[PDB]
């Protein structure tokens, strides 16, 4: 019913910023919650933040404060994630997840294909 | 546990800049203070300056007031000092010291100390 | 630095007349401005700060009007004690520069 | 903020529609009363408090909140009814060199009770050594300046905050909203209201 | 404050109230209807205290009870205002009503009233020494051979201060005249005592010829006769005489 | 602006006896605004005496200061093998903070 | 409300440093900011430095760097300014000004009577 | 934040009525036209239970 589409792989210098787009189609966009997950190439999943567009509250992880920003656009029904001050270990897989109003906002119901962003020289 | 962990030794060249930081953990760092001193191998201690962690007020030594700066970050509870105009006589071990606090009453005087960083300026 | 000019430099007015003095800056200085008057040989006195706020003890006749880069002080009914030298003072950003000084005199 | 202004309002008529014209985007959080229904029920006296606070510290102006501004400068009781208004005032309270007219207390022995004012300027002896009024060690001035500059970010820009508090007393209400009026019809059977007269 | 010892001590005289002290009970309009109401009224043919000021100086602290009817024959406007409160001190709240040459002023503050308050061109107002907590203010138009006969009725009900008034040009004269509502005030204080104020012409000072009367109200039932214009023309006390009871 | 002369430069005592350390200041300094520091060779200094009369946490009882008017003194009531190191004293007054030359004990 | 007293006339050779005092009495001293203004006989006024003693911020004019310093003493409740390396064109009348926290520190609410300073041979 | 409640509605609810409308509320004269801006408030708030 509802499917998630993410952007392609990114290769960026350490001194730059990365923006990841996530498109959601299906159902009503007002009752949707967006959560991003990072997965290291050889390690487990890592949560940073959750965003609610309908009530307009935002939250991010302790170790990503001031560096990550998640925004939601009503017109094109997309979610944008901006990360600044990239580092060598930031190379990982970024996942876009969606949650419903009836279900828990903090839990993820649907998942995207994910974007592989790499940091190198 | 109360401790002051400092970075590793660095080696630079004359005319460049040096940046060293020490992390504070295990106590109330919001009401403490940090002082920076330098000491060469076999020489006496010399005071450089100090900064208030919650205020940002600085007081420098008369000699080095034109080439020292003090910066602190509350988010990372870290104290930073920077020395400009490196010279061949600037090779000394740098320490950061802070008093003890329990969020109610802070200790009088600088009790605990860091490990120290050895900096060498050569070409 | 901000360079401002007070015009006209020389004004002649009589008792009971309505007069105004312009004061313009080079670039925007917001509305953070002050005005002063100086008797010949005496200390300056503040009249209006923020270009709108009137200092306590100064008569309400003096009026300042302006938003930015253009400020004027208007006098409704002039009196013989109003003959003095008028100075502006911008203090947005450092290097506060005053004006040339507008001197108001009688018509001989 | 530390020396917050207190204003009492009595014997007047309140039009709260004008309040919304300040800025295109601003907070209008209300506790215990819907803002759109402030024009019908009405109280005795109104208290207004105004000051200037940092952009990211506007979240501390709320009942049950904690931090720096909450317990040291302005404390809101948990059993509070009223509304809080805050809007950005960067174009009016900024200096390129830096504004310093806005002071906030940073050191205090204990917290602040709700609706309490602390204007003292005594030095704060953090430690056990009595400095007797010198900014030595463990002795820092409680007040710090808000170095406002137009080049700062939205999180450090000055926000003007106005808080209105309402209460009900056995004395009759005097300060409230306007009433409605609808022309006049003659020779037609119509329901009518005249100051509560059915 | 100034302490006055020039008082001449005389007992307060008495006289007859006749059929004075009737006011409009409410805002409604009636025409050619006899209406019976139960409210605080001044009984007919009752004792009413008499006070003289002339070197007579009478400023006693009279009690309020549930109401007061204040009539004062006068000329050249010797009387100026009144004071209401419990202890007439800064300890409790107090009310003040005055009328200077400019306008009428009403305040609700914790005045420190002088032991002998009065008014003394008249620009010496020795009424209070301080005003600590003021909670209400109000300004309005002045209320104002002996020629002036002024009648006032003050009522304090459920925290509301009511004032009725009447002025007619002519002991208490015989006649009938209703009292019309003047001002409604939401004071919300308890009052058990009151004091009057006089204006003294400095020449030290001379006291003019004046006399005022004080009557008290207690609940009873009257039978009021409205004319066709809504003006009260006569009334009957239902507990005074057997004939009146039958009426 | 504040000078704390230290003497003697070298000390020669054996463990089991009592040694003396003296930090003589040139001007008047309040007793609550000074501290004494000792560091082992190659190690960072630690605070020993603050307030001219009070020990710190973990300080052995063998150390007892004197706390005179302007010429502070610290008499070691009992010597151990750990106490053989260099000692420095610092003034905490409003003037720029200075350190002593350093006293070595053998 | 607050009265200001400045020093007397100063006549000196150009090769020395001149110290000028300014005493302010009235109200709370910690809420006062001290400002100094030059007034040349042949022109208008010129600002050199401003000091906030309770907060310890000193800001001098761009053309007065390394020549003048402003200090104050809370014990004597006085403000002090010393100008070094005087030139023949530095002769003028010096004005001491006060700023109030309630209002503006940068504006001058009260002005002193002024000190005339001249340098020649 | 999963528990919400309606705060603004044009008219009273008749007994045993369900209203899941999420349209913007126009408390003023100028039309909202689908923005929660000037005089335009979202009719649903959140029970931030803790
Ligand atoms: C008024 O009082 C006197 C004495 O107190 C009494 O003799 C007289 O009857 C009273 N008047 C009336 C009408 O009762
Ligand atoms: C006046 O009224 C208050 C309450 O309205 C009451 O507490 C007080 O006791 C009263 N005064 C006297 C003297 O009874
Ligand atoms: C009632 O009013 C009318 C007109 O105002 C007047 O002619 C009439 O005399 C009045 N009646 C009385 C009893 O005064």
């Amino acid at each position: 019913q509802v499917q998630l589409v993410q952007s392609g792989a990114e290769v960026k210098k350490p001194g730059s910023s990365v923006k990841v787009s996530c498109k959601a189609s299906g159902g009503t966009f007002s009752s949707y919650s967006f959560i991003w997950v990072r997965q290291a190439p050889g390690q487990g999943l890592e949560w940073m933040g959750r965003i609610i567009p309908i009530l307009g509250i935002a939250n991010y992880a302790q170790k990503f404060q001031g560096r990550v920003t998640i925004t939601a656009d009503k017109s094109t029904t997309t979610a944008y994630m901006e990360l600044s001050s990239l580092r060598s270990e930031d190379t990982a897989v970024y996942y876009c997840a969606r949650g419903t109003e009836y279900g828990d906002y903090d839990v993820s119901h649907d998942w995207g294909q994910g974007t592989l962003v790499t940091v190198s020289s | 546990q109360m401790q002051l962990v400092q970075s590793g030794p660095e080696v630079k060249k004359p005319g460049t800049s040096v940046k060293v930081s020490c992390k504070a953990s295990g106590f109330t760092f919001s009401s403490s203070a940090v002082q920076w001193v330098r000491q060469a191998r076999g020489q006496h201690l010399e005071w450089i300056g100090w900064i208030v962690v919650g205020s940002g007020n600085t007081n420098y030594a008369q000699k080095f007031q034109e080439r020292v700066t003090l910066t602190r970050d509350m988010s990372t509870r870290t104290a930073y000092m920077e020395l400009s105009s490196l010279r061949s006589e600037d090779t000394a071990v740098y320490y950061c010291a802070a008093p003890n606090c329990n969020s109610t009453t802070c200790h009088d005087g600088f009790d605990i100390w860091g490990q120290g960083t050895v900096v060498t300026v050569s070409s | 630095d901000i360079q401002m000019t007070q015009s006209p430099s020389t004004l002649s007015a009589s008792v009971g007349d309505r007069v105004t003095i312009t004061c313009r800056a080079s670039q925007s200085i917001s509305s953070w401005l002050a005005w002063y008057q100086q008797k010949p040989g005496k200390a300056p006195k503040l009249l209006i700060y923020k270009a709108s706020s009137l200092e306590s003890g100064v008569p309400s006749r003096f009026s300042g009007s302006g938003s930015g880069t253009e400020f004027t002080l208007t006098i409704s009914s002039l009196q013989p004690d109003d003959f003095a030298t008028y100075y502006c003072q911008q203090y947005n950003s450092y290097s506060h520069t005053f004006g040339q000084g507008t001197k108001l005199e009688i018509k001989r | 903020v530390y020396a917050w202004n207190r204003k009492r309002i009595s014997n007047c008529v309140a039009d709260y529609s004008v309040l919304y014209n300040l800025a295109p985007f601003f907070t209008f959080k209300c506790y215990g009363v819907s803002p759109t229904k402030l024009n019908d029920l009405c109280f005795t006296n109104v208290y207004a408090d105004s000051f200037v606070i940092r952009g990211d510290e506007v979240r501390q102006i709320a009942p049950g909140q904690t931090g720096n501004i909450a317990d040291y400068n302005y404390k809101l009781p948990d059993d509070f009814t009223g509304c809080v208004i805050a809007w950005n005032s960067n174009k009016l309270d900024s200096k390129v060199s830096g504004n310093y007219n806005y002071l906030y207390r940073l050191f205090r022995k204990s917290n602040l009770k709700p609706f309490e004012r602390d204007i003292s300027t005594e030095i704060y002896q953090a430690g056990n050594k009595p400095c007797n009024g010198v900014a030595g060690f463990n002795c820092y001035f409680p007040l710090r300046s808000y170095s406002f500059r137009p080049t700062y970010g939205v999180g450090h820009q000055p926000y003007r905050v106005v808080v209105l508090s309402f209460e009900l007393l056995h004395a009759p209400a005097t300060v409230c909203g306007p009433k409605k009026s609808t022309n006049l019809v003659k020779n037609k059977c119509v329901n009518f209201n005249f100051n509560g007269l059915k | 404050c100034v302490n006055l010892t020039t008082r001449t001590q005389l007992p307060p005289a008495y006289t007859n109230s006749f059929t004075r002290g009737v006011y409009y009970p409410d805002k409604v309009f009636r025409s050619s209807v006899l209406h019976s109401t139960q409210d605080l009224f001044l009984p007919f043919f009752s004792n009413v205290t008499w006070f003289h000021v002339i070197k007579r100086f009478d400023n006693p602290v009279l009690p309020f009870n549930d109401g007061v009817y204040f009539a004062s024959i006068e000329k050249s406007n010797i009387i100026r205002g009144w004071i209401f409160g419990t202890t007439l001190d800064s300890k409790t709240q107090s009310l003040l009503i005055v009328n200077n040459a400019t306008n009428v002023v009403i305040k609700v503050c914790e005045f420190q009233f002088c032991n002998d308050p009065f008014l003394d061109m008249e620009s010496e107002f020795r009424v209070y020494s301080s005003a600590n907590n003021c909670t209400f203010e109000y300004v309005s138009q002045p209320f104002l051979n002996f020629k002036n006969l002024r009648e006032f009725v003050f009522k304090n009900i459920d925290g509301y201060f009511k004032i009725y008034s009447k002025h007619t040009p002519i002991d208490l004269p015989q006649g009938f005249s209703a009292l019309e509502p003047l001002v409604d005030l939401p004071i919300g204080i308890n009052i058990t005592r009151f004091q009057t104020l006089l204006a003294l012409h400095r020449s030290g000072w001379t006291a003019g010829a004046a006399a005022y009367y004080v009557g008290y109200l207690q609940p009873r039932t009257f039978l009021l006769k409205y004319n066709e214009n809504g003006t009260i023309t006569d009334a009957v006390d239902c507990a005074l005489d057997p004939l009146s009871e039958t009426k | 602006e504040i000078v704390l002369t230290q003497s003697p430069g070298t000390l020669s005592l054996s463990p089991g006896e009592r040694a003396t350390l003296s930090c003589r200041a040139s001007q008047s300094v309040r007793s609550s605004y000074l501290g004494w520091y000792q560091q082992k060779p190659g190690q960072a200094p630690r605070l020993l005496i603050y307030g001219a009369s009070s020990r710190a946490t973990g300080i052995p009882d063998r150390f007892s200061g004197s706390g005179s008017g302007t010429d502070f003194t610290l008499t070691i009531s009992r010597l151990e093998s750990e106490d053989f190191a260099v000692y420095y004293c610092q003034q905490y007054d409003n003037s720029p903070w200075t350190f002593g030359q350093g006293t070595k004990v053998e």
